[PDB]
């Protein structure tokens, strides 16, 4: 019934509604996903503004697709609940009409699919969310991390953050991160995950939320007393480099 | 239509040197009963085409809607509509024989035999046949029903092959075509003695008779036939 | 803008959502193909947002089928679905008639999607990318095609889109022969892309490929592209 | 082709829905309406404000009945209310009694009628009913009710209420006068008082329409044989007994 | 119609005939029964002429579509169950077919599908369709092993399909033979049922019970 | 102009349809093309124009039927769908009567098929302009057509850009080639002339032109590259 | 109750030479134990050197012979005039003809012309579109009686070259354009004197790389 | 001709905002004031009434808590109609789980289900979004007790102690002030009771103007809805007023 074209040109060429759709994704908590040689670690953000939040219900900002591949948002919630629920849909029907797990490239393409037609059907505005999709292919060992965003590009990155403040962390990553020299261990991954974020969030360990993906389908969460664990480690370290200039 | 109810017998039409002719009879059989007497089955299109329709009567009032309403469509916007863009025999056939093909694979047919004769606008002899099943061919001589096992063979005594229509005349084709309708009324239970003809001919126009008899029948004969064989008075 | 309907026509008697995603394709990178007896050359600029970003993740040349490529330029989402429908109508074409479909047809079969847009179903604006479509057929032999979602479609010997298209264009018009072989159309779009870019060409910011008629269409990987690009160096500096 | 696919009453930066308060606005003009529940009856009142002297006022009628239980008066535009009152009728019969053989009770008839009015702030290509509804109805496990339905789609149950012009001195009147004793003739004269402040031109029978629901009158059921079928609660009075008890105000 | 396929060390062996008949009216012998859907898939028909001819085509047009989508050759088994969802689609609509799709990819290895109009599907080692399969299934389980080489192989395919075709009074024409190794198909040739069967018998001892 | 050109579906208050006006517009700023008619052929001579000299020419000529085809001057998407409904509708012509379709009711088609946008909103008015020949059983015909809904049969006219000059010239010439009948090259030869007397600093030259022919003996036939080098 | 089906008889025959194709057809057009016409033909040129005959039901072999002449012209529409290939054509009409796969035309369908390296070549599909190229074939009422004579006279079947002990088959040969036309003429003679369906008269389109010609033959009229 | 009259109440902000769902929680912020607290051994639910006057029937009167299943409650702020609405489509999908499952709904699928309807509304149709915040108060076998909130935006959260509809910041500061993991369901009801009477715009607290209902626990648990005289009586009480 309604059709209206509300995704539509530009005189510069642009299309405003995709643009507000990314700002509004920049004004949503601020998640980061990294690769290592052997594990993906997938990082978020927590508002410390809220602390009557009982974490025992509340959605996590990364869920899981299937077994072996896991998304992170940034942007408005509801829309991410779409397009995660879509992602699960498509990663069964894959699954009952080829008898094999989809690949991580496969299933962001798909989301990318269709945050892309909801920029250019009638009746709908785009997508307020950004992804980061991550996990490892079917009996493969090589991780995986990609980023969608709503205009329907998608495209991997070795590291890379979405959200509010994710110019400071993408800084911190392209500082921090040698190609040549990945984090061999799950440990540095997650070390370099939480400096990341703990260069934004300025609150402590209760805000950050942190997932380890490993493959044959080897996804956990973290407990907010490992977090608290690293980033105690972190702290003594900066202390130690603040003493060590003494 | 899955069967049909008030149905006409054979059509019989052949081709001549200047043209061409067609008859029916005026009978609507319900069934073994004959039911309505005057019924035209030879619908005149234009001053070139005529259209005789033998099968459910129902059917063939529908197809004369048609005609009409294509005659009245074809007229729309035409200024040359009595002229180089009236219509042709062969497009009224086309039409047609297009429709029945359809109603066939609709499983819904127009439960008819339609013969199509006329002249074309360069004085050729268009003369061709469809049915319910939507088979079409053209023979110099077509008749549908009991015509077509005894019309046709006396017709094609006449003009069995295409070299022989420029040696029939007139008068030729048209006492073929009233023996035909006597051996038919002869024959045929379902059949009645009056008829109507018409000849498109390609010089004088469209000629249509109506109320025509069938005469000069043999029947003395009957006197001397007594009992089914041993029987002597 | 709002104020107006999306399939409106300007006073000089030009559709406004087709200029505007023509200048949203002004906008977007450089795809520049070349089209010589020997074959049709297509280099696209990558465009990397940053170096963390997996060069090998931007695939702005496709395949059509084995005798046509595809490239991107502009909103290079909007081109998902307009590649779709051209391999399924490859396949399809070859599926009814046992055939390669000719890539005139294929472009023409493309373009008939451009201005299916509107308020049976229509999709609520244009395109906003363009495509180098190139390939080859036994009728019209090696082929180059621009389409935009004008859609109207021509045919280049050379054609440059995107950000830089007027000089890479001039340049063009300026160095192509009828005698030209693939590999100098190779070097040749080599040049123009290092020149229009922003960043020093290497294997990484810079993707290239060709159809020819014995291997159909090939995207050259990174170690070709990258001796391609040394030829190339050792060229400009003894000229 | 109604291209009207969008919403019509649509948030004001203010958080305010202008077409609804502009629908309770056009209420406030109505003529006043007013409804009081007793201890064994509900009574709704109007006044009946004809349009000419020439047209005859007993053909429009403002209080309708919705279910044998089950009455309606309204305060705002007229032919909303009767457009209302037909959906009501319609609504009754085939969401509970074709499916109960028995016709719903008020809380259930006023929530459908919510429902439906409701669905005018929200759907696409509509305005708002601008009619407020007071339905006064009795059924076999929650008694007497009398409930209050406004433009918005909600509704409120009501000791003793009024609508329209005189809105609020109908209310206060009835604040100060009402109890949780009143037989069903105290009620009346209580609306037949309230009525006379809130008109000022004639106040007879023939000017006011007023109607119960208090006990079942089974000459008015038409049939005979039915134990368990009594006559229905809802009556409309006539001018004669109107007038009676205005001899008596 | 006689069609056969079995894996072994050297691969997978395909064999078929080239009769098909209209009732007692042999139509043609001079019919394709391998459908080569890709330079690795290979499709063998039996039942419907017109529908296994099309809808293995279709599965080929299907296939190639797959690898332009993933950059990626498509499976045995999805390349199998895309063609088992579309005769589930179609079941009880009049659709007779049965069909084995044979192929060698790197993830599967050889892998032989059946599936039928009725909607089955069974990946399987050896497996024979047609009039003829029961002649065939003899013949084979007779004179199989794993061990064989890819002469032999051929050899007891080829001797399979002759057996159901002297049998089968349905079965004939020619045999069409393929090995199916890691680098796809290859094909290995047409051969006439009426030499081959009297250069068997000269050859084995056996096909004593005719007269020659 | 305002406040009356954002549809097709607003009349202005002097009664004009801008949206129909602006679709013109577009046709004036396309390629010129001329057509001409006898009583026994008729010609279409379409000026291709290219983007620059690395491009190729855009096809002008569309072919309909084996007894009528068309030019274009303006959108060439809406010449392709308005010549794809010609063509289907000469198909169903042939098909259901065994019968060539008539100039005349093809324009009427035409102009329907445009007047149909004209009136509805949402959707544009087409944005090319179309001349028609064809051969029927009146003999030849050359129709004009607007995507105002506006169809005319004339012995010769032109649009696109500068098309006056080609008009006056074939307003000059009618009583000449009016009686070329029964000569092809001779027709060819006056709608080049009528194309040239519509240039400003450019030449015909074999991969700017295209020449359309249909008549009696002729079924409508496309000449573009060295054949029409004959007639340069 | 109503049969949407229907028999014509006739019966067609398709020979493919070295340069050259033949489809040749009787033209006697019949209905149950009656004659309808004497020369209804069957046998089509559509074009771009490509002969069709659909077999068998007189209303479905013409419907799939304008159909496929539909898309004959459209084909040369949207592809800029291309010839349509042999092969194509094949493809194209096995679809035709599996669009009804579940009301299938009630024809035998045979196709001929030149291939891409201008050999002759025919085509033969079943009622429902299983095609196959082929040297002979023969459909129709008749062609149980024609085909084996067929696989006798043009691909030498049965024959062995003479004192080699039944060793050496007969060498298969290219046949001329005349020993076609006597195969054909003799085969269709053949056929009026056996079957009833058969006769009136032979029509023969030869396709060869200059284009499509017709021979007209008489035929018994029993 | 009817894109002028069209509002779009499903686009973007150019800071990257939807008015309606922005105004709608205005318009609930203007409404009344609903407290849910999640003890470990119950729930709890208060509201205000903002409908207030002496001729209120407030027997039969419901306009802040109602009951999906025999396991959820919902507190309403905002629009009751909207709010009705989307109760009965709710209370429908708790029966369809259940005919389906053979087992009560657990609360987040409901949740998730009304808050999914509410997106759409906020992405699609250009229909305006449902001015409704719910306060969901629940009890599964999986998580035990457990207290949602959902607004007009779709988005739906979890709270340990949470309020909806006016003065929600000072409710909520009130809460987290006073607020302890192992209270017990008595010293909800008082938290919540203070908290309503410290943060109420009216004179005072009274039980004409309050809804209340406890779900709590033998295995199975109990959705008590207080009546008029209860809520007096745990008014005076717990100290709020004295008679
Ligand atoms: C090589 C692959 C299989 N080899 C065969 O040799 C198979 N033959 C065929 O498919 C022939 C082809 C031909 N050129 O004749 N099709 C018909 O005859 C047609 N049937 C007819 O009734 C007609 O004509 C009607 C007048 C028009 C449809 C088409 C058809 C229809 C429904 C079917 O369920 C079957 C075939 C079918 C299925 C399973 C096995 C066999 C079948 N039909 C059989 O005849 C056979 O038994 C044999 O196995
Ligand atoms: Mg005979």
């Amino acid at each position: 019934g309604y059709d209206r074209a509300l995704s539509i040109f530009s005189p510069d060429g642009h299309i405003f509604q995709v643009e507000y759709a990314l700002e509004a994704v920049k004004r949503g908590t601020c998640a980061v996903g990294v690769k290592g040689k052997n594990c993906v670690v997938l990082g978020c953000e927590r508002r410390s503004t809220l602390k009557l939040q009982d974490t025992r219900i509340t959605p996590s900002k990364v869920s899981k697709i299937d077994s072996h591949v896991v998304l992170s948002f940034s942007g408005l919630n509801a829309d991410s609940r779409i397009l995660i629920e879509k992602a699960r849909v498509e990663a069964q029907s894959h699954r009952l009409t080829l008898e094999d797990p989809v690949t991580v490239e496969y299933l962001t393409r798909y989301v990318a699919g269709v945050q892309q037609r909801y920029t250019q059907s009638g009746g709908v505005r785009p997508f307020g969310v950004s992804t980061l999709i991550a996990g490892f292919d079917p009996r493969d060992d090589e991780p995986k991390l990609y980023q969608t965003e709503p205009s329907g590009i998608y495209s991997s990155w070795s590291a890379q953050t979405i959200g509010r403040n994710s110019k400071t962390v993408r800084e911190f990553l392209e500082k921090n991160y040698d190609r040549k020299e990945p984090p061999a261990t799950v440990e540095e991954c997650v070390k370099l995950t939480v400096r990341s974020l703990l260069e934004v969030v300025q609150t402590g360990a209760k805000n950050i939320e942190i997932t380890v993906v490993k493959p044959d389908s080897d996804i956990v969460a973290l407990s907010s007393e490992e977090i608290n664990q690293y980033v105690t480690q972190i702290e003594q370290e900066k202390q130690e480099q603040q003493e060590q200039d003494k | 239509t899955q069967q049909p109810i008030v149905t006409g017998t054979s059509v019989i039409s052949m081709k001549y040197d200047n043209g061409v002719i067609i008859a029916a009879d005026n009978l609507g059989s319900y069934g073994s009963l004959l039911r309505f007497n005057g019924v035209e089955r030879l619908i005149p299109v234009g001053d070139n085409t005529v259209v005789g329709i033998s099968g459910d009567i129902s059917d063939m009032q529908h197809i004369e809607r048609l005609l009409k309403d294509l005659v009245t469509e074809n007229a729309y916007d035409n200024p040359l509509a009595d002229a180089e863009e009236a219509l042709e025999p062969s497009y009224i056939f086309e039409y047609l024989a297009t429709v029945m093909y359809q109603r066939r694979s609709k499983m819904n047919p127009l439960w008819n035999a339609i013969i199509v004769a006329g002249v074309q606008s360069n004085g050729d002899q268009f003369l061709r046949y469809v049915n319910l099943l939507g088979v079409t061919y053209s023979s110099p001589t077509l008749a549908t029903g009991f015509g077509a096992h005894m019309a046709n063979p006396l017709l094609r005594k006449v003009v069995d092959r295409e070299s022989d229509i420029p040696k029939t005349t007139v008068q030729v084709a048209e006492e073929a075509i009233v023996n035909a309708m006597r051996v038919l009324y002869y024959r045929d239970a379902r059949s009645s003695r009056n008829f109507s003809l018409a000849i498109i001919d390609k010089n004088t126009g469209l000629t249509f008779k109506k109320n025509l008899q069938v005469e000069n029948m043999k029947w003395d004969f009957a006197k001397d036939i007594k009992g089914y064989g041993t029987q002597k008075i | 803008e709002y104020d107006r309907g999306v399939s409106t026509f300007s006073p000089e008697g030009r559709l406004f959502q087709v200029e505007y995603s023509l200048e949203a394709i002004k906008l977007g990178s450089t795809a520049i193909g070349i089209a010589t007896k020997e074959g049709v050359v297509l280099g696209v600029e990558k465009r990397a947002t940053s170096p963390l970003l997996e060069s090998d993740s931007i695939e702005k040349i496709v395949e059509i089928d084995r005798h046509i490529g595809c490239a991107m330029s502009g909103l290079t989402a909007d081109a998902r679905s307009m590649i779709e429908h051209a391999r399924t109508a490859a396949v399809t074409h070859n599926l009814y008639y046992d055939e390669d479909i000719n890539v005139e047809s294929l472009t023409q079969s493309v373009c008939d999607l451009a201005l299916r847009f509107g308020e049976e179903r229509l999709m609520s604006r244009p395109f906003g990318v363009a495509l180098l479509i190139a390939g080859h057929d036994a009728d019209d032999g090696y082929q180059l095609f621009h389409a935009e979602p004008s859609g109207t479609f021509y045919r280049y010997n050379a054609k440059a889109i995107g950000s830089g298209s007027e000089g890479a264009q001039a340049e063009l018009l300026n160095e192509w022969h009828s005698s030209l072989t693939l590999k100098e159309a190779e070097l040749l779009v080599l040049k123009i892309l290092k020149q229009v870019m922003e960043e020093k060409l290497d294997e990484n910011n810079a993707q290239l490929s060709c159809i020819t008629k014995q291997d159909g269409f090939k995207i050259y990987d990174n170690e070709k592209t990258a001796e391609l690009i040394k030829e190339l160096k050792e060229k400009e500096a003894a000229e | 082709t109604d291209r009207y696919s969008f919403s019509l009453t649509t948030f004001s930066p203010s958080g305010k829905l202008g077409q609804i308060d502009y629908a309770l606005t056009a209420v406030k003009q109505g003529v006043t309406s007013l409804g009081i529940k007793a201890t064994n009856g509900v009574v709704i009142a109007t006044e009946k404000k004809s349009s000419s002297p020439l047209a005859m006022s007993e053909t429009l009628s403002k209080v309708s009945l919705l279910t044998p239980d089950i009455g309606a008066v309204y305060s705002g535009m007229g032919p909303d209310y009767r457009v209302l009152v037909d959906k009501s009728r319609k609504v009754a019969h085939t969401s509970y009694k074709r499916i109960y053989g028995e016709y719903p009770p008020t809380k259930l008839l006023v929530s459908e009628v919510a429902k439906i009015m409701q669905e005018a702030t929200q759907s696409g290509g509509v305005r708002p009913f601008g009619v407020s509804l007071l339905i006064a109805g009795h059924d076999e496990f929650n008694g007497f009710s009398l409930y209050q339905v406004d433009p918005s789609g909600s509704y409120f149950p009501w000791k003793a209420t009024a609508i329209g012009k005189g809105s609020v001195a109908a209310k206060t009147f009835l604040e100060k006068r009402w109890n949780d004793e009143l037989e069903l003739e105290d009620a009346i004269h209580i609306a037949l008082l309230t009525l006379k402040e809130s008109v000022e031109g004639e106040f007879n029978g023939d000017t006011i329409e007023l109607a119960i629901i208090g006990d079942e009158n089974p000459d008015l059921l038409g049939y005979t044989g039915i134990p368990t079928d009594k006559g229905p609660r809802f009556r409309k009075l006539t001018s004669q007994e109107i007038n009676d008890r205005l001899e008596a105000l | 119609t006689t069609t056969l396929a079995f894996r072994f060390q050297g691969g997978i062996i395909v064999a078929v005939d080239s009769r098909a008949t209209a009732g007692n009216w042999v139509a043609s012998q001079t019919v394709k029964k391998v459908i080569e859907i890709n330079p690795f898939l290979l499709g063998t028909m039996a039942g419907g002429a017109a529908d296994c001819q099309f809808w293995e085509t279709w599965l080929g047009s299907q296939c190639r579509l797959h690898e332009l989508r993933e950059k990626e050759r498509i499976s045995v088994a999805a390349a199998s169950k895309i063609l088992s969802n579309l005769v589930y689609q179609y079941k009880g609509a009049g659709l007779s077919m049965g069909t084995m799709i044979c192929g060698y990819t790197r993830k599967e290895g050889p892998t032989i599908y059946y599936v039928d109009s009725d909607g089955t599907r069974l990946k399987g080692d050896i497996f024979c369709v047609g009039s003829g399969q029961t002649f065939a299934y003899g013949v084979l389980d007779s004179n199989y092993k794993w061990d064989l080489s890819v002469e032999d192989a051929l050899y007891l395919g080829k001797r399979s399909i002759l057996a159901a075709a002297h049998r089968d009074a349905y079965s004939g024409g020619s045999v069409n033979l393929y090995h199916v190794t890691e680098d796809g198909w290859i094909y290995h040739g047409n051969h006439d049922v009426g030499e081959l069967f009297w250069k068997v018998k000269e050859e084995e001892g056996s096909f004593n019970n005719v007269i020659g | 102009r305002n406040n009356y050109d954002g549809d097709t579906v607003t009349f202005s208050p002097t009664g004009r349809l801008f949206q129909v006006e602006y679709a013109l517009e577009a046709i004036k700023q396309g390629s010129v093309t001329v057509g001409l008619r006898s009583n026994t052929h008729a010609v279409l001579v379409a000026l291709k124009r290219n983007a620059d000299e690395l491009s190729s020419y855009q096809k002008k000529i569309i072919k309909c039927d084996e007894h009528m085809g068309l030019s274009l001057a303006g959108l060439a998407p809406d010449a392709r769908v308005l010549s794809n409904y010609l063509r289907q509708q000469c198909n169903y012509s042939s098909l259901v009567f065994n019968r060539k379709l008539a100039v005349e009711r093809a324009g009427h088609l035409l102009c329907d098929k445009a007047q149909k946008n004209t009136q509805s909103y949402g959707g544009r008015p087409y944005g090319v302009g179309l001349l028609i020949i064809g051969y029927d059983k009146s003999g030849a015909h050359l129709l004009e057509f607007q995507p105002s809904g506006n169809v005319t049969e004339l012995y010769g006219t032109a649009i696109g850009a500068r098309s006056q000059g080609a008009k006056t010239y074939l307003e000059r010439t009618l009583d000449t080639f009016i009686k070329i009948d029964g000569n092809p090259d001779e027709l060819i030869k006056a709608g080049v002339e009528a194309i040239s007397q519509s240039l400003r600093d450019e030449s015909l030259t074999v991969d700017n032109l295209s020449i359309a022919i249909v008549g009696k003996d002729t079924p409508f036939t496309i000449y573009d590259g060295e054949a029409v080098a004959k007639y340069i | 109750q109503f049969n949407p089906y229907g028999d014509n008889g006739g019966t067609i025959l398709g020979i493919a030479g070295e340069d050259f194709a033949v489809l040749a057809g009787d033209t006697r057009n019949i209905t149950d134990y009656s004659i309808n016409s004497r020369y209804e033909p069957k046998v089509f040129d559509c074009g771009d050197n490509i002969v069709m005959s659909a077999n068998g039901f007189a209303a479905d072999g013409d419907a799939l012979v304008k159909r496929f002449k539909n898309s004959v012209k459209w084909y040369h529409f949207d592809h800029n005039d291309k010839k349509l290939s042999i092969n194509s054509a094949a493809r194209n009409i096995q679809h035709l003809l599996y669009g009804k796969r579940f009301f299938p035309y009630y024809v035998h369908t045979i196709i001929a012309g030149l291939d891409e390296d201008g050999k002759g070549a025919v085509y033969s599909f079943d009622p429902v579109g299983s095609y196959e190229r082929e040297q002979c074939r023969a459909g129709g009422a008749a062609a149980s009686l024609i085909m084996p004579f067929l696989d006798n006279q043009v691909n030498f079947k049965n024959q062995y070259e003479p004192g080699t002990n039944g060793k050496v088959k007969k060498p298969l040969k290219y046949l001329s354009v005349e020993e076609v036309i006597k195969l054909v003429r003799d085969s269709f003679t053949s056929a009026t004197e056996r079957h009833i369906q058969v006769g009136d008269g032979l029509e023969i389109l030869i396709v060869t790389k200059d284009g499509v010609r017709k021979e007209f033959y008489e035929l018994k009229r029993d | 001709g009817s894109r002028r009259y069209d509002s779009r109440t499903t686009i973007f902000s150019p800071e990257g905002r939807l008015y309606q769902v922005e105004y709608a929680l205005e318009s609930i912020s203007h409404a009344g004031t609903a407290i849910g607290i999640m003890a470990s051994d119950g729930i709890v639910l208060a509201a205000e009434r903002k409908v207030t006057s002496t001729l209120l029937e407030q027997d039969t009167s419901t306009e802040k808590l109602y009951k999906l299943n025999d396991k959820i409650a919902v507190a309403v702020a905002g629009l009751t109609a909207d709010a009705e609405i989307l109760i009965n489509t709710a209370r429908i999908h708790a029966q369809n789980y259940l005919k389906t499952y053979n087992e009560d709904i657990p609360v987040e699928i409901l949740v998730r289900r009304l808050s999914d309807i509410k997106q759409g509304y906020t992405q699609h149709g250009g229909l305006r979004p449902f001015g409704v915040s719910f306060i969901y108060a629940g009890y599964d076998d999986r998580y035990g007790y457990q207290l949602y909130t959902s607004n007009p935006s779709g988005n739906y959260t979890g709270w340990k102690a949470i309020s909806v509809g006016a003065n929600t910041s000072a409710a909520q500061t009130l809460l987290q002030m006073d607020y302890k993991d192992d209270m017990k369901v008595d010293d909800a009801i008082e938290l919540a009771l203070k908290t309503l009477s410290k943060t109420t715009d009216s004179s005072a607290l009274t039980y004409d103007r309050l809804e209340f209902a406890t779900i709590r626990k033998d295995g199975e648990v109990y959705q008590k809805i207080f009546k008029p005289q209860e809520i007096k009586d745990i008014l005076v009480k717990t100290g709020i007023t004295k008679k």
